[PDB]
C-alpha cells in the first residue's frame, strides 16, 4: 500500500532492484565469513571434537563483527589469557594470532566490501531511477485494475 | 630532470635507497651521467636533489621511531644518552630552520607554509618538555608532565612525516 | 626547497652547518675565496630568442588555422560568401 | 655490389630498394630506427649471435628487420618468404600476381610501420590481404 | 492499436525459439529496435490526441475494441508490455 | 570460479582495482594510528620499562577503535580513576587528556578518512567499470583457454 | 581469404560513406563548393 | 564479417594461420593485448 504514494513506491522498486547487489555482497562476504570463522574457531579452541556448537561458533561471531560490535572481550575470555594486556601471557602461542586474522577480516569486510556496496548502490540508483518511475506508473495501473 | 640531476629517469625509490645504504657496492654497477672518476660519480649521484630528499625522509623516519621509543621507555633519574642525542638532533633541526628563515624570500614566505609552522611547534614542544624534565630530573611529577607534553610532540612529528 | 638545502641528514647536518659557517667566516673575515660564476654567450642567447620567436609565429599560424577549422567560423564564413554571391547575382541580373 | 652470401644474392631489386629506403630514413639525425638496429645486437641475417664491412654496407636489409619485428611481436613469428615467384618462369600461373602484390605490400607495410607513417601503413594494408 | 500489436509481435519474435541462433543476432536486435520505434509512434499519436482534445482522447482510450474480445486500449498496452505508453500523461490521467 | 558469472566476476576485478585505494587509506591511517598509539600508551601507563607488551598496546586499541568499538571502559579502568564521572578524580592529571587525543583521532579516522575512501571508491568505480567488463571478457577467454 | 578481402572493402566503403555523412565534413565540402561557385561567378561576370 | 555471415566469420576466426606457428587469430589478439578485439560480440560468440 506504499505504492500509491509518489515517494515510497519508486523507492520500494529501487530497493527490489538493489536486492541483487545485496545478494552479490552476501556472496562476496560469504568467502571471508566461512574462511575466517573456521580458521578463528580452530585457533581459539583446539583439540575439540566436532559438534553442532563448533558450526554455531563458526557462524555466530564473524557475521556480527562486521557491524562494529566486536566480541574482543569475549574472545579474550575464551583464549584463557590472564595478562593485563589482552592477547598476552596465554597458554598457547598460536591464539595470539586471533586479533591479526580479524585485523585482515574486518579490513576485507568493512573497509573494502561495504564501501564497494555504497558505490554499487549509487551507480545502480542513477541507472534505474527513470525505469523505477515508469514501472511505478505501470504498478499504479496494476493497483487500479 | 632537475630532480634526478645527472641521473637516468628510470631509477626507482628502492634502487636509490639501496645505493644510499650500500655506497661502495651499488654505485659502480649502475648507469648515470681513479680519484677524479670515483669522486666524479660520487659528486654527481650525491649532488642530486632526489638522494638528499630520500635521506631527509629516512632521517625523519628514524627521528620518529627513536623519539617514539624515548617517550615509551621510562625516564631515568638523570638526563639519559638518548635524550642528549635527541637534544643535538633538535638543535640541528632548529639551526636548519634558522637557515631556512635567513635564505628565503622573506619571513612571510617562510611562515605561509603550514609545514614550517609544524616545524616551529615540534621545536617548541620538545624544548618545553625537555626543560620541564631537566629542571628537576629526580622529580617523578616533572617526568609525568614532560611525558604529557612529549605525547603532543610525537603527534606533531608523525603529522610532519606526511610532507 | 631541496636544491638549496645541504645533502647531509639531520643528526649529521651540524657538520654541514659549521662547514657553511666556516665558509661564511672565511669569505667575510678572511676574504680568501671568490665562489663560482658561469655565464652564457650571446650566440646561444640569440639562438634561444630566434627559436622562441619562430615557435611564437608557428603557434599563431596553427591557432589561426584551428580557429578557421571550427564549425561556427566555417558557417559564418560560408554565410558571408553566400551574401556576396547574392550580390554578384544582382550584378548578373542587372547585366541581363 | 655483388655479395658472397647466397641468401642475400637471391633477393630481388625492390627488396634492395626497401633497404635503400631504410638507409635514407636511418641517415637522418636522432632517428630511432638506427638506435633500434644498433640496440638489437644481431648479425646480417638477423640471428641473435652479435665480416664487419658486409655488416655495415648492408646493415638495413629486410631479413634483419623481419627478425627485429618478429622479436617485438611474440615468441613464434616466422614469415615464410618465396622470392622465386618473381622470376619470369612463373608468369603463366593465374593467381600469382595477387600473391606477388600481397607479399610486396606486406614488406612495404612493415617499413611504413617502422617509420610511423600511419597513412602509408593504411594504404599498404588496403592493397594486400590478411587485414585483421 | 496496430502499433501496440506490431511492438508486441516483434518483441515476442525477438525472444522466440525460431529466432535463436548465432547468425540471427542482428535480426533480433533490428526487431527489438523496430518494436521500440512503433511504441514511440503509439506514444506520439496518443500525445497528439491529448494535445487536441483531452476529453475526446479519454473517450478514445476508454473505447472497447472488438479485436481483443471487447476491452480497451490500456489493457492491450499492458498486455504488450509497453512501458512508454503507460508512462504518458494522458494514459496516467485516464487511470487517475 | 566466480569469474564465469556476469555479476560476481567484474565486481571482483573492480575490488582488485580498489585494493590500491585500500592501501592508500592504510598509508594515511598509519600516521594517526602509530602517533596516537605511542602518545596514548605513554599517557595511560607512564614510568614503565619498554617491552613487547608496550608495542602490542600501541597497536591493539587504536586500530580497533576506528570501527566503532571503543575501549573507553577499558581505558577508564587502566587510568585508575575512581570517580563516578569516568575521566575525573585520577591520580595523575595528564591521563585526563586521553579522551581528547582520541576525540581528535576518530575525527581524523572515521569522519575524515572513511568518507574520503567512500569518495575514492565512487570515482574509481565510475572510472574503471567499462574496463572491468572488457578485462572480464579477456579473463573469460583465459578461462576458456 | 576472398570473404575477408570483400568484407575489408565493404567496411572501407561504409567507413568512407559514414565519414562523408558527418556534419563537419558536410560543412567543409559545402564551403569548398561555395568557393568554387564564387569562382564560376567571377568567370560569368567576365563573360558579361 | 559478423554482419555479413556470422558462421563464415566464426570459420575465419577458427582458421589456423601459418605465420604464428599454426594457431588462430584470437590467440594472436590475446598476445597483442588487444582488449577491443576480445570484447567484440563476434569474438565472444566464438569463445562461448
Ligand atoms: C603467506 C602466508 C599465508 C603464510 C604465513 C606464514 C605462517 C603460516 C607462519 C609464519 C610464522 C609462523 C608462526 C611462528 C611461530 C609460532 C610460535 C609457535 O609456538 C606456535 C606457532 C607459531 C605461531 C607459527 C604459526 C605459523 C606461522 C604464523
Ligand atoms: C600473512 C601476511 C598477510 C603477513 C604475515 C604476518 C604473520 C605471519 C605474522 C604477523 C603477526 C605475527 C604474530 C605476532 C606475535 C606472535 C607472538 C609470538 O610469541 C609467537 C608468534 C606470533 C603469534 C606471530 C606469528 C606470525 C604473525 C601472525
Ligand atoms: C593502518 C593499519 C592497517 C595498521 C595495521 C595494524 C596491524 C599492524 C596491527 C593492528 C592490531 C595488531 C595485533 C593486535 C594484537 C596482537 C596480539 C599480540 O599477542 C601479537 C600481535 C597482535 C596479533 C597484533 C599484530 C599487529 C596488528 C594486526
Ligand atoms: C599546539 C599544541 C600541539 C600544543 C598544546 C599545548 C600542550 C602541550 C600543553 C598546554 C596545556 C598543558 C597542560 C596544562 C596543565 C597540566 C596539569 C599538570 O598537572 C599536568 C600537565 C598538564 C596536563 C599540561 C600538559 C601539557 C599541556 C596540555
Ligand atoms: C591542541 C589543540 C588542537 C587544542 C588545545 C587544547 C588542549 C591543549 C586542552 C583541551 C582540553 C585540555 C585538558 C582539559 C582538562 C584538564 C584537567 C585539568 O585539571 C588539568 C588540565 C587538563 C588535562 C587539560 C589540558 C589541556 C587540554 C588537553
Ligand atoms: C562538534 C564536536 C567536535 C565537539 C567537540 C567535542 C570536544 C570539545 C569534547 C568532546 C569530549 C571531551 C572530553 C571528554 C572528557 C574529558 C576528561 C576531563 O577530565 C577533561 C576534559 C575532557 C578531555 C573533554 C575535553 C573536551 C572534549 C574533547
Ligand atoms: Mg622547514
Amino acid at each position: 500500500y506504499y505504492a500509491l504514494s509518489k515517494n515510497l513506491g519508486p523507492k520500494l522498486i529501487m530497493m527490489m532492484e538493489m536486492m541483487k547487489d545485496v545478494s552479490t555482497f552476501v556472496f562476496l562476504l560469504l568467502i571471508f565469513l566461512i574462511g575466517y570463522g573456521v580458521a578463528a574457531q580452530s585457533l581459539l579452541s583446539p583439540d575439540e571434537d566436532f559438534s553442532s556448537r563448533t558450526f554455531i561458533g563458526v557462524l555466530f561471531r564473524p557475521y556480527f563483527q562486521i557491524y562494529g560490535e566486536l566480541f574482543l572481550d569475549d574472545l579474550n575470555s575464551e583464549a584463557n589469557c590472564l595478562g593485563d594486556t589482552p592477547f598476552t601471557e596465554c597458554s598457547r602461542e598460536t591464539v595470539r594470532m586471533v586479533p591479526f586474522f580479524l585485523a585482515v577480516y574486518i579490513l576485507g569486510s568493512n573497509v573494502l566490501l561495504v564501501n564497494l556496496l555504497i558505490a554499487m548502490f549509487n551507480d545502480t540508483y542513477m541507472k534505474v531511477q527513470e525505469a523505477a518511475e515508469d514501472l511505478w506508473r505501470k504498478q499504479n495501473y496494476e493497483l487500479c485494475a | 630532470a632537475d630532480w634526478y640531476g645527472h641521473l637516468k629517469s628510470v631509477t626507482s625509490f628502492w634502487a636509490v635507497l639501496f645505493a644510499f645504504f650500500f655506497p661502495f657496492f651499488v654505485l659502480p654497477f649502475i648507469n648515470f651521467s681513479g680519484a677524479h672518476r670515483l669522486r666524479r660519480k660520487f659528486a654527481k649521484f650525491y649532488s642530486a636533489p632526489y638522494t638528499r630528499f630520500i635521506s631527509d625522509l629516512l632521517s625523519h623516519f628514524v627521528l620518529c621511531v627513536v623519539t617514539s621509543y624515548f617517550v615509551l621507555d621510562k625516564l631515568e633519574d638523570t638526563i639519559s644518552a638518548i635524550e642528549w642525542i635527541l637534544l643535538v638532533w633538535f638543535v640541528a633541526l632548529l639551526l636548519e630552520e634558522l637557515r631556512q628563515m635567513i635564505f628565503c624570500d622573506g619571513i612571510a614566505e617562510y611562515i605561509s607554509d603550514t609545514w614550517n609552522r609544524l616545524d616551529l611547534i615540534m621545536i617548541t614542544l620538545f624544548f618545553v618538555g625537555f626543560f620541564t624534565h631537566a629542571s628537576d630530573p629526580s622529580n617523578q611529577d616533572s617526568k609525568v608532565v614532560s611525558k604529557g607534553i612529549h605525547a603532543f610532540l610525537v603527534v606533531v612529528l608523525w603529522l610532519r612525516f606526511m610532507r | 626547497e631541496y636544491k638549496d638545502r645541504p645533502f647531509l641528514p639531520a643528526p649529521f647536518i651540524l657538520l654541514a652547518h659549521v662547514h657553511m659557517l666556516f665558509m661564511r667566516l672565511l669569505r667575510l673575515c678572511g676574504v680568501h675565496t671568490q665562489e663560482h660564476e658561469k655565464i652564457q654567450d650571446d650566440e646561444t642567447k640569440r639562438k634561444i630568442t630566434t627559436f622562441e620567436a619562430l615557435n611564437t609565429d608557428k603557434f599563431l599560424r596553427r591557432w589561426e588555422r584551428e580557429r578557421q577549422e571550427m564549425l561556427e567560423a566555417r558557417v559564418k564564413m560560408t554565410n558571408d560568401n553566400v551574401v556576396q554571391a547574392m550580390g554578384m547575382m544582382d550584378q548578373l541580373l542587372e547585366h541581363m | 655490389a655483388k655479395t658472397n652470401i647466397t641468401a642475400l644474392d637471391e633477393l630481388p631489386s625492390f627488396a634492395l630498394a626497401i633497404e635503400e629506403l631504410y638507409k635514407r630514413e636511418a641517415k637522418k639525425p636522432h632517428s630511432h630506427v638506427q638506435r633500434l638496429v644498433s640496440l638489437s645486437n644481431t648479425d646480417v641475417l638477423g640471428r641473435h649471435y652479435r665480416g664487419r664491412d658486409l655488416a655495415n654496407t648492408r646493415a638495413y636489409n629486410v631479413l634483419r628487420m623481419d627478425q627485429i619485428f618478429a622479436r617485438l611481436v611474440s615468441k613464434d613469428f616466422s614469415v615464410n618468404r618465396d622470392f622465386t615467384i618473381y622470376d619470369s618462369k612463373y608468369d603463366k600461373v593465374p593467381g600469382i600476381q595477387f600473391r606477388r602484390t600481397a607479399q610486396a605490400s606486406h614488406m612495404l607495410f612493415l617499413w611504413a610501420i617502422c617509420l610511423d607513417r600511419f597513412r602509408m601503413a593504411r594504404h599498404f594494408w588496403l592493397i594486400g590481404d590478411q587485414s585483421i | 492499436i496496430n502499433a501496440l500489436v506490431a511492438s508486441r509481435i516483434l518483441e515476442r519474435l525477438s525472444t522466440h525459439r525460431a529466432l535463436q541462433g548465432p547468425h540471427l543476432a542482428e535480426e533480433r536486435a533490428k526487431m527489438q529496435h523496430n518494436a521500440k520505434k512503433f511504441e514511440e509512434l503509439a506514444v506520439g499519436v496518443l500525445g497528439e490526441c491529448h494535445g487536441s482534445d483531452s476529453h475526446m482522447a479519454s473517450e478514445m482510450l476508454h473505447s472497447k475494441n472488438d479485436m481483443f474480445n471487447k476491452k480497451n486500449a490500456i489493457n492491450i498496452a499492458y498486455d504488450a508490455k509497453s512501458l512508454a505508453f503507460l508512462s504518458h500523461p494522458a494514459t496516467q490521467s485516464v487511470i487517475n
